[PDB]
């Protein structure tokens, strides 16, 4: 049938959560169930835009449609799901979360995430998976895929205590893994009680916020988790050095949740052996800023080599490394094209090699403010004047 | 020791225009004065008030079309090109002498088409970035959106980035 | 890879010009610019602000008639035409640059007539719509009233149509 | 079809110059335009917004009299004349082009007298009525103090006429 | 050939007659995984043979839903396109296929060496999509 005139239609919609679109992608992997209305194979990684694409896509009390609700909350960006059938012991999870090649058709798990771009060009660039984190295997595979990638990922140690975190943080030392251990605590309206998030799908999502209105090269550190309440476990934060449980998990490189009923993030710190890639701007910045350079010099993988590939090469480079620059995301940079390596065996097979050292932002974090109680100005006012 | 301009040639996007360009101009590089008289002095002085708005030009005699297809589009500064011009010199070794400039294409201008006579299209490129070359060294490197005016290597905004805080 | 412009022939209404017209002209296609300076930057940049009054003229030699019946006509636009234009190119295969423009006539210009030399009349069309083909490919195609810039395909006010809400 | 204008001959009052006029020259008729650019649009587009100042100029080198004898006259468009020209055409039968036009003499100037050389005086009526016909076939007729610009018949004002009430 | 040339047997004649002919022959093999793919190719080496493992998917209009190509149709289209705007003499590598959607099997492709499912078919001598 077809109603002409203009339906009024009484029906509960509960208030537009609103989000400012984002860029960055996200590849979430979780569980569900495969049900009637949850119209979505397994592991068929799918993509969306909005919460009802999750729902239709994914049982709306599936955890997977948590962790989708908990990135738009923050911000309306684009995802990657992987919908995990839900299996029992926390080895088989486990296994069936990492996932393999194993069915010859289709790469299952975290490894269908590989399949983002081809797919819908949402090549995750913030690999993310609630709660199936906690677990050292899981982690493991998120960082081997993350290095086959180049993707932040977001991992979420166990909830329970700090010693527990601190022993699991100090298990990695990857680069690309950052860590959030304080459990999110938001109050589901729909049971109506605090109920218990991972953490790991708030990061990201903010991550992706962070990354559009400020910059991807500015860091998420202070940044406000939109949406739930409190913590699974109040996390202390105050100032002068001390046993400050912040600055304690901000000293074995992981990211907590601070100020009242989680305010916002708090660690720019990463999951890191090397000094050098403490910063998470450091390693996306590194990451990102080849991800435009790539994008843009599409036309260069390919072309009978002139002899002006080399100079169109070096300027296109110089042409959105200067840009970037413009818009604050480096401070200075160099491109040439490395002489001792450029010759005619490596032209006539193909390859060809430059340099592109440049320096990133350095987030200013630990302002000292020295003060003094002196009695100085004490004769300029009060007495007689 | 007498140098002089021998043979030219104009790139676009790596695509050699080796054939039709019987005319480049590189853009003239001026500072903007202002013939500053004041009090103490007669006779003025002039200042360094910044450049002017360089803008290059070309021009083909043929339709094109790798030349044609970059006028008016909305990324202003996509058009990039590279003015390449070798001055020979009486002692035989050329000098190389060449002005990649990524700007705006502007205006196209097609004059009289005369059935009998070269048509010769015309381009005039509203430079944004600039950098002449000599002899494979920089002489000039002019980039306004940045304010970054070298003169071979040294940047003489380098001082006024600071006070404007860039 | 020599190109030059060979013969030329000039469209009215159908009826050819095969005959009378020692000149075309196509529209000088150029955007307004501005030469933008501003805070934090020493030189200018420019801003594509649109394009300029398109004008294309021709000039037919004789009392053509077909020609002098479109000046003034209430109907602005009215006026179709096509200017054809063979391009040689030294390896014999031509390139056909043809340049359809519906416009209004605007103005006719008779020079002086000497009584021993060509009389040459002009004709002055100000364009509104304006399409311009190479080698059977669209390269240009502008048209004010509706705002319809595509450079070959790609339409560069894209984007400014949406926000305007046309 | 080559056509071309060979001979020439100017009236004023009947009596023929045939004789002193090298030069002829018809009103350029033109349209007053005013490039419209406006809101939902780059690029202008041009508007009807009525002729220009027809003005006619012939040129005897002789102290001719029946010429010099229209000069201010109180009488503004008395000065009639009747500014015919024959277009050969290669193929024999020329097409009379003549232009009658009604208007006022306005200036006249002797230019330098050298004592070995065509003196050639000059004059330049101020257009008022001007009809333009080829091969005895009306083109134009353009009258400002009435509101009648017709090309062949059709009068282009018709419709501006009623909205005026006149 | 489409989608007749996963049998080893066509493929042999394409080669044959590609030679008596000096054409490059665009095979398509087992659309089915990698594995496959890359034992197939083992199987040549001929010079003229050109393999595109990865089955093309299109969505046909006419049924309304994902079609299944044999990818070699869509290779060699894009062939002549790229011999025409670019050269007989540069290579198609990096050219877009026109039409089309996704294929039957999402490639992977990263930098940084690996086990970059197209670096692995490209240096089986295989071209991907």
């Amino acid at each position: 049938s077809f109603f002409h005139g203009v339906t009024v239609t009484n029906v509960d919609i509960g208030a537009r959560t609103i989000a400012l679109p984002a860029s960055s992608v996200i590849g979430l992997c979780d569980v569900f169930t495969p049900g009637a209305q949850a119209s979505a194979k397994p592991n068929v990684p799918v993509l969306l835009t909005s919460k009802k694409d999750a729902a239709a896509a994914f049982g709306i009390g599936s955890s997977i449609y948590l962790a989708c609700e908990a990135i738009y909350n923050r911000a309306q960006a684009v995802i990657v799901a992987v919908g995990v059938e839900t299996a029992e012991t926390p080895e088989a999870q486990a296994s069936a979360v990492i996932g393999g090649i194993s069915a010859a058709g289709e790469r299952t798990g975290l490894q269908a995430l590989l399949d983002g771009k081809s797919r819908f060009n949402a090549q995750p660039r913030l690999l993310v998976a609630p709660g199936h984190s906690a677990q050292q295997a899981v982690a493991t595979a998120m960082d081997g895929l993350a290095e086959k990638l180049r993707a932040i990922a977001i991992l979420d140690g166990p909830n329970s205590t700090d010693e527990a975190a601190v022993a699991y943080a100090k298990n990695f030392g990857s680069k690309r893994l950052f860590m959030v251990d304080p459990g999110v605590q938001v109050w589901d309206s729909a049971t109506n009680a605090a109920r218990n998030a991972p953490a790991s799908a708030y990061a990201a999502g903010l991550f992706a916020w962070t990354d559009a209105e400020y910059g991807f090269w500015s860091s998420p550190s202070n940044k406000e988790i939109k949406g739930v309440t409190g913590t699974s476990r109040p996390v202390e934060f105050l100032d002068g050095d001390e046993t400050c449980r912040a600055n304690l998990l901000n000293n074995a490189n992981i990211a907590t949740i601070i100020r009242d009923d989680g305010y916002r993030l708090w660690g720019n710190r990463t999951l890191s052996s090397d000094s050098k890639w403490a910063f998470v701007t450091r390693v996306r910045t590194m990451d990102l800023v080849m991800d435009a350079i790539l994008a843009g010099h599409k036309w260069a993988v390919d072309r009978g080599i002139t002899k002006t590939y080399v100079k169109d090469v070096t300027e296109g480079l110089r042409a959105f490394m200067r840009d970037l620059k413009n818009q604050g995301a480096v401070i200075n940079f160099e491109v040439y094209a490395d002489p001792d390596l450029n010759s005619a065996s490596q032209l006539a097979q193909g390859k060809v090699y430059w340099n592109i050292r440049f320096t990133d932002v350095p987030p200013a974090e630990n302002p000292n403010f020295r003060v003094e109680v002196t009695d100085q100005w004490l004769t300029e006012v009060l007495d007689v004047a | 020791i007498p140098q002089t301009l021998t043979n030219t040639n104009l790139f676009i996007d790596g695509v050699s225009f080796a054939g039709d360009v019987p005319s480049l101009t590189l853009p003239k590089l001026a500072v903007k004065t202002e013939q500053y008289r004041a009090g103490g002095m007669d006779a003025p002085v002039s200042i360094d008030m910044g450049l002017e708005a360089m803008e290059a030009k070309f021009s083909t005699n043929g339709a094109r079309r790798e030349a044609l297809n970059f006028f008016g589009l909305a990324d202003q500064s996509a058009f990039n090109g590279v003015f390449r011009g070798s001055f020979k010199g009486q002692k035989g070794a050329s000098v190389p002498v060449v002005a990649t400039l990524r700007g705006l294409l502007k205006e196209v201008d097609p004059g009289d088409w005369k059935a009998g006579e070269k048509a010769e299209f015309k381009y005039a490129v509203a430079v944004s970035y600039y950098k002449l070359e000599v002899d494979g060294r920089e002489v000039y490197e002019i980039d306004p959106v940045n304010g970054v005016r070298a003169i071979n290597g040294v940047d003489q905004l380098a001082g006024m980035r600071n006070d404007l805080g860039l």
